[PDB]
């Protein structure tokens, strides 16, 4: 017999349940309220024990809606934490925060299931394999290279291009990805969810028939979900991905979009739970709540989880605590800017801010490293001269200053590249351009052989050859 | 303990002490405990929708029928007056400890595998009195079959301090090997 | 864990509860520190009235609370 | 031999059956996210470890009137409400011995490398008093970092606190790692405490150390972002005690806290979970005492105490260069000078991005030798004044020749201080570099040939003339004789660089 | 003493102890907690009653470490505020918050003791003399003439040079001062205190050979100590110096460093005691705390306490409440600016922000006043012009505009000086510069005699003949 208890408090997701004097549930145990909606029994109302408030009663947060729960509902204790289906049954399906298939298809097999609460992998089981990875995004391949096996962050505000950027990365990588991917949406648009699902179907990844072979598993908690859900859907996707890694010995991708809603859901839950608030509104346990998520994502000696996590930066403030604590955990960050996004230089990556840890010669080659340092130098010098030119104009600068400013204009426009997934907004066919052409093109721009070309020749092109061809067109149109 | 329960309980105990009627009040407190254990009694007396007048009137009838010390009836009227009436059960709990600390009758709880004789009871009473310095020692008797073979005594103002030897032996001898 | 409830005032009330009688003639010092003092009694003192502590320390009754005079 | 060792164990068992002691044990009341209010336990100390039913250690911090606020050293999952918890009788003791050399360990001194437990007999407390006024002496030895900038202008000495403060990806971990790795020939004990950092980052660090050779004399007190707040809070103090064991026994030590802001963040978290009042920006008031109690234990002990040392080089992070923040100003107040690393100088090419204008060293020439002091006593003030003179002479159109030549020499000086990653410079190379720069020899050749000429000159003195290194090593003074040798060499190499 | 208390709550250095019904300690009285050393012997921890909080309970701040002190321990009520040994038994000796000797020497002669918490002197008791003394620093002795028998102030962030400035001032004023100096170390680094002590030994101030021949007494409230010591070491050293001025009726030097750490400790202890947090985090009892220090520190008819104390300024913001509050009590104030410190001009005294009350014609002489006013005028013209130049260019200014710019840069150089103790930082030897030499040099530099010398010749020079000789050296170095 699972011990049975009643409910005492209901204040939103917070549910205080009274349990028999002897046998109380432990922390993070799945509580299932019986529930009584219109016609029948909605047993789906699922909680997790968060605290123990003395006098044989505990505090729970609801992964579902709470409206309609009256005092006196019977509650069972599962005895084990929340466990979700893992393995090959999950491939090609959409799940929940609860692991219930909302894919409008058959049920999922509960042979092998994994709890959402698992300790981080040990220190002996990690690896130190420094590994490069090209994306075809020029700025990503040059000024902040991405690390195979390590976490990557799309730091940006709202409406700047994190979703388009991550979708472009998905198209570039997860298609030819030899492993098995897991896409988890922690608090994003149901529209984006449906759009990604439709593309995964029509592109053939989620095979309509033969759902046994899809190499992709979706786990979605949208923005209309209660905070108890939007705080654990990330853990759900994480357990599926780490099952793939630890058991099936494969490399796994994990595009999370976006973990700031994880943090925000945590804050909304903690204010309800009654903890003293940390910096201005966030939970006290923000660093540990974030790290418990992050440190389970790192690659291990069997498989590798190369996760690409968009992060929403509030009010375009990098000083806010959730960016301030995510910047630490991520391996390579890519800072988007609303300014560049408005000036049209897409993708809106801030070149100097987006600093990787892999941009080291021992990893990337001396030529790559040297051209990256020279681009960073010249963009820094232009960033300095911006204050002067704002008031004065480029006319008042020295010969070398005006040289560096012209080169920096050409550089910051050549960094721009049209994407395949933005082809509906730009109308221009996206270009894929890797490192062999990236380094060469930038070598040329910083050598100054192409100094005769205008600026608009480098705007929205993939190769330096396409830039030169556009220049020849700009001189054909007299 | 700074709890309002402990405050009121110590105040009542000091009143009974300065009168000299400590045991007479203690009896009435044993009676009031088993009064307020019944849920309609405590609920009627605690819920604010119920008029303070008929609260005190039912209180007067309970005073008359049960029979209470003058100052204790006065004090339950004080609780109904000042609205600590939610803390009634807690006050009747803390009065035991404040009485024990006024009297020096420290309660030490022994739990063995079975019941023990008055010889061992006096032995542990003398032990407790020599190690604590309490003017009296009153022993609670509770059985604990989870122990293997031995006796376990607790003491202190709360049951904090404790010596025990049944299973502690097994744990300490398996730990020094599985170190 | 309440102010004004010092477990000696409750004693005095348990002795003299019979009915709630005016106590303005007297007044006792419950809590005193960092320049203020919570005072019992004084049920007819005005706001702003000088209240004179024994030993000669003048005070001013600023905020009259439920059962204590800050 | 399975029975004979079991025979000795049984001979112990017949003598180890029970010990009589009044174990203070209490009942658990509230269990939430690492903090457990406990009933009972009225004869427990402040900071005394308790052991729960699960085996979970705690620390009794807040001895309230009714309950005992206890922080868990781990998870509170299996701790059942109402289950009993026993006090231990100790206050944050850690085992310590020489075996820790090379062993990455947890904040509880548990080997997370899996190479077996540490043979540690003697135990030292986690929290200890700081060396008094007479239990120290003035810092006079230098602690070589290998970097020309830190080793010349803002020096660090054996027994001095020196803060590495800066932004993200500005080279603070690299500065600390190079300062550690330069110690391979100076015989000091290294400690690298990692507070709330990536497990992968720690793995990279221990790999770098193990393959470069810096693990014969280094310990790694690491716990990651997953670890509990109290472990992230106890890691620096445990590292300090581990270092201080050596420090008292006539050793020189070097401890790095990378980083401290994560420790203060964990301590803020546990303070706010104990419902303590939050001060300015959710940090408690006693965070200054938190950092100062840890930092004031790095000192240079007197001759009577064996003249032991412990140089602490903590690392903090400022966000967007906001030094005005609470913990940045606290640490720049407590430490003995600070080294500010700027992302501006980082992008602009100046690597390592030491911003010496707002960097200081509160020991001065006493953290150098006589030779480096003779060659670079006035260099910091002259370089700051030349940073002005070069920053102000962008407004004037035409300059007079004296100022123009000072400006050119200052630019040569700025090209000298560029140091690559994982490159230490010895004291001979540092002295000869500062000499050949400040004395105006590089005023002729261009800013880009400066560095290659420097490399060629040091290679030249190494191949040709050993007595320069012999002098600066054995005598440790930039004598007239050593300067004569050096000027001969600089002239020869300048001619060679010309003809080539 | 007879009334024994029981420890009830320990939250760090903020303790709660209960007492028998009618015998309760008084506010600011001292309590001795009968602690326990780790080896079982007692370890006595002192406290000081802060707040009688009702039900026989008092809240006392522990002047020592609170770890190891269980609940229900024994506490006594001494019956007095923290008393400290005063008189000649303090000369040459390093102390604690409690007046204990910590230099590891003989135990002090307890015989004369005086309780820390005492009142300020009355209004009739004030000495109203107005006179400046010579400190040997150019910028100080010209623009912020310190007031002999008053209160001086050193404001600035960390690393800008107020500890080195206070060491320079100690060096210049301590031995020339015919009386006794006192140094209260409050919230400062232990190696700072040790270096100061080693310098006071080597310089022969304490005269270790014959104790009770020293002219110095040392109280150190280091930063490793709990908030109680950091609160009360200032008042300890103040009570010692107040005895020195009261009955030994001699001038006193009372250097304090750092004084901000006292308000720091009050702010740390406030919220836990039960007070509601005020603005940015300081205690509500901040103005009266600073009063209870400063107004106790004043010069009277009998003795004159000259107090050169250094105020830390968090993040260089003079708007911060504790620096804002000290300003009202400090007669002569000097503000260190990170610009001047970072550029290399040391000492980094920001001249236009630094003001004294002594810079008045009848007191300093008309020549000194006029030259101070002209210096401040040229620097203010320069700073009001500097950003306009930074945007526009330098050519486009008038003759007098470019002239004053050059002269003001040269004056900014000349207000720098090599300090006697800053040798390890500069490399040059320290120069004592007299007031006559300063006034003359600034008169010359302002009139434009030196209007062709290099500005760098005015950098780290003591006198003005040194600046001329340095111009000669640079002129010859350019000719070679
Ligand atoms: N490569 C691109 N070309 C043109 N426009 C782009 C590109 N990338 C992003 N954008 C602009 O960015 C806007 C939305 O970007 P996106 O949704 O990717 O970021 P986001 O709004 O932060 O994502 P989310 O809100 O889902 O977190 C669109 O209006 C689009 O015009
Ligand atoms: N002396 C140096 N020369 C060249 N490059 C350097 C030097 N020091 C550091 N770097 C570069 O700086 C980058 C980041 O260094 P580091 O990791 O030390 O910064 P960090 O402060 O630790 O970053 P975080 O804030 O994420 O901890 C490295 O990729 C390294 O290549
Ligand atoms: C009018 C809507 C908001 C009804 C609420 N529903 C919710 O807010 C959502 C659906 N949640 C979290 C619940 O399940 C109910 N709990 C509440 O938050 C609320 C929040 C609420 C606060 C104040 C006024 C109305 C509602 N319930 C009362 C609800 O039933
Ligand atoms: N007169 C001076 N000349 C050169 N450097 C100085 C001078 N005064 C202070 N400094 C610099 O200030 C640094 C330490 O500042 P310090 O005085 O300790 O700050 P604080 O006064 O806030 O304690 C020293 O390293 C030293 O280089």
């Amino acid at each position: 017999k699972k011990n049975l208890g009643r409910i005492a408090q209901i204040i939103g997701p917070v549910l205080d349940v009274a349990f028999p004097p002897g046998k109380m549930p432990n922390i993070y145990n799945a509580l299932i309220v019986k529930g009584r909606d219109t016609a029948g029994q909605p047993m789906n109302v699922t909680c997790e024990v968060q605290q123990l408030l003395g006098n044989n009663r505990v505090r729970a947060v609801a992964m579902s809606a709470t409206d309609g729960l009256t005092r006196g509902m019977e509650v069972i204790d599962t005895g084990a934490p929340l466990s979700v289906p893992v393995g090959g049954a999950t491939l090609g399906r959409i799940f929940n925060v609860l692991g219930e298939p909302v894919d409008n298809l058959g049920p999922v097999d509960t042979r092998t299931t994994s709890p959402i609460h698992r300790s981080a992998p040990a220190f002996t089981q990690l690896d130190t394999k420094l590994s490069i990875f090209e994306t075809g995004i020029k700025v990503v391949d040059l000024l902040a290279p991405y690390r195979r096996g390590g976490k990557i962050g799309l730091f940006g505000g709202a409406g700047v291009g994190k979703t388009v950027l991550i979708m472009e990365l998905i198209n570039n990588i997860a298609k030819a990805h030899g492993g098995v991917s897991v896409f988890g949406g922690v608090g994003e648009r149901t529209r984006e969810g449906n759009d990604l699902y439709m593309e995964m179907k029509e592109s053939g990844v989620i095979n309509e028939q033969n759902i046994a072979e899809s190499k992709v598993a979706l786990v979605y908690g949208q923005m209309n979900e209660p905070p108890g859900a939007r705080m654990r859907v990330g853990l759900t996707a994480l357990t599926m991905a780490e099952y793939f890694r630890d058991v099936n010995e494969q490399d796994v991708l994990l595009f999370i979009d976006n973990i700031f809603r994880f943090v925000q859901a945590g804050s909304e839950v903690s204010a309800l739970l009654g903890r003293m608030p940390s910096a201005v509104g966030y939970q006290p346990t923000l660093s540990t709540e974030m790290g418990s998520l992050q440190e389970r994502i790192t690659s291990t000696k069997e498989g590798s989880i190369t996760s690409i996590q968009a992060v929403y930066v509030p009010a375009d403030d990098l000083t806010d605590p959730a960016p301030a604590t995510t910047f630490a955990h991520l391996d390579a960050t890519t800072v988007l800017s609303r300014g560049l996004a408005a000036k049209g230089i897409y993708p809106a990556v801030d070149p100097l801010d987006s600093t990787s840890t892999m941009l080291q010669p021992r990893i990337v080659g001396e030529e790559h490293y040297e051209i990256a340092q020279r681009v960073k130098e010249t963009l820094q010098r232009y960033k300095e001269l911006q204050d002067i030119i704002a008031i004065l104009g480029l006319d008042e600068l020295s010969e070398e200053d005006r040289l560096t400013v012209a080169r920096a204009r050409k550089i910051e426009r050549f960094l721009s590249q049209p994407f395949f997934v933005a082809e509906v907004f730009t109308g221009s066919p996206g270009k894929y351009v890797g490192l062999a052409e990236t380094i060469r093109g930038f070598q040329l721009i910083l050598s100054g052989e192409l100094d005769s070309l205008p600026e608009q020749a480098f705007y929205l092109v993939g190769n330096i050859d396409e830039a030169t061809a556009k220049a020849m067109n700009l001189e054909m149109e007299s | 303990v700074d709890s309002t329960a402990s405050r009121y309980a110590s105040a009542l105990a000091d009143v009974a002490d300065v009168t000299g009627t400590l045991e007479a009040t203690n009896s009435d407190v044993e009676k009031l405990i088993r009064i307020f254990s019944e849920e309609p009694v405590y609920y009627f007396f605690a819920n604010p929708v119920i008029s303070i007048d008929n609260k005190r009137s039912v209180l007067d009838e309970i005073i008359t029928t049960s029979g209470l010390q003058p100052h204790t009836a006065n004090f339950i009227n004080i609780l109904i007056d000042s609205e600590r009436i939610n803390l009634v059960k807690e006050i009747l709990n803390e009065f035991e400890d404040v009485f024990n600390k006024i009297t020096g009758t420290e309660v030490a709880v022994v739990t063995s595998v079975v019941k023990l004789e008055n010889d061992h009871l006096a032995q542990i009473a003398k032990g407790v009195q020599k190690i604590t310095g309490a003017k009296n020692v009153r022993i609670k008797t509770v059985i604990d079959p989870s122990l293997v073979a031995g006796f376990t005594i607790r003491y202190g103002n709360e049951g904090s301090k404790l010596v025990d030897m049944s299973v502690k032996k097994q744990l300490e001898e398996i730990a020094a090997q599985l170190e | 864990i309440r102010a004004d409830e010092i477990s000696k005032i409750i004693r005095e009330r348990i002795e003299g509860y019979n009915r709630e009688v005016k106590v303005v003639n007297t007044g006792t010092v419950l809590q005193v520190g960092d320049g203020i003092a919570r005072i019992h009694g004084l049920d007819e003192v005005m706001a702003g009235e000088l209240v004179e502590f024994e030993e000669g320390t003048i005070g001013i009754a600023l905020n009259l609370e439920s059962n204590n005079v800050g | 031999r399975a029975d004979e060792i079991s025979k000795i164990i049984r001979e112990r068992i017949e003598g180890y059956n029970r010990e009589v002691k009044v174990v203070n044990t209490g009942t658990v009341l509230q269990v939430g996210d690492g903090i457990a209010r406990i009933h009972g336990l009225d004869e427990v100390m402040a900071g005394e470890l308790v052991e729960f039913e699960e085996g979970t250690i705690g620390i009794a911090l807040n001895l309230e009137s009714n309950n005992v606020g206890v922080v868990l050293m781990g998870d509170g999952l299996m701790i059942q409400e109402g289950s009993s918890v026993k006090a231990t009788g100790r206050i944050a003791q850690i085992p310590v011995s020489e075996a820790y050399l090379g062993r990455v360990i947890n904040a509880l001194a548990k080997p997370i490398d899996g190479r077996g437990e540490i043979t540690a007999s003697e135990s030292r407390l986690i929290e200890s008093p700081a060396p008094g006024i007479m239990s120290r002496r003035s810092v006079y030895e230098p602690l070589q970092t290998g970097l020309i900038a830190i080793d010349a202008m803002i020096p660090v000495g054996r027994g001095q606190r020196e803060l590495i403060i800066g932004d993200r990806q500005t080279g603070k971990t690299a500065v600390a790692t190079d300062t550690i790795l330069n110690q391979q020939g100076q015989n000091v004990i290294c400690v690298y405490v990692a507070i709330g950092q990536k497990a992968s980052s720690v793995a990279q660090v221990v790999t770098n150390f193990q393959e470069r050779g810096a693990m014969e004399y280094t310990i790694v007190v690491a716990e990651t972002a997953d670890s509990p707040a109290t472990l992230q809070y106890l890691a620096p103090y445990t590292g300090a005690a581990l270092a201080e064991y050596f420090m008292y026994r006539e050793r020189h030590t070097l401890i790095i806290y990378d980083d401290l802001s994560k420790q203060a963040q964990a301590y803020r978290q546990m303070s706010l979970l104990l419902r303590r009042p939050p001060g300015r920006e959710a940090y408690p008031g006693d965070v200054f005492y938190l950092h100062s109690r840890l930092l004031e234990r790095a000192a240079k002990l007197s001759s009577l105490l064996g003249e032991g040392s412990m140089t602490a080089l903590p690392i903090v992070e400022t966000q967007a260069g906001d030094v005005s923040a609470y913990i940045p100003t606290n640490v720049i107040s407590i430490t003995d000078g600070q080294i500010f690393l700027s992302a501006d100088l980082f992008n602009a090419g100046i690597r390592p991005a030491i911003n010496v204008g707002i960097s200081v060293s509160r020991v001065g020439s006493a953290a150098q030798i006589k030779a480096m002091k003779k060659v670079a006593g006035k260099l910091k003030l002259e370089l700051a004044q030349f940073a002005e003179l070069e920053a102000f002479a962008q407004f004037a159109s035409d300059l007079d020749k004296a100022t123009q030549n000072q400006l050119a020499r200052g630019q040569r000086l700025r090209e000298l201080l560029k140091q690559p990653q994982s490159a230490p410079l010895t004291v001979e190379e540092q002295v000869m570099t500062i000499y050949t720069g400040t004395n105006g020899y590089l005023d002729s050749l261009e800013l880009d040939q400066v560095r290659k000429y420097l490399v060629e000159l040091r290679t030249y003195v190494k191949t040709n003339k050993p007595e320069f290194q012999e002098i600066i090593s054995s005598t440790k003074t930039f004598t007239e004789e050593a300067e004569a040798l050096l000027k001969e060499a600089i002239q020869e190499q300048m001619e060679r660089f010309l003809l080539q």
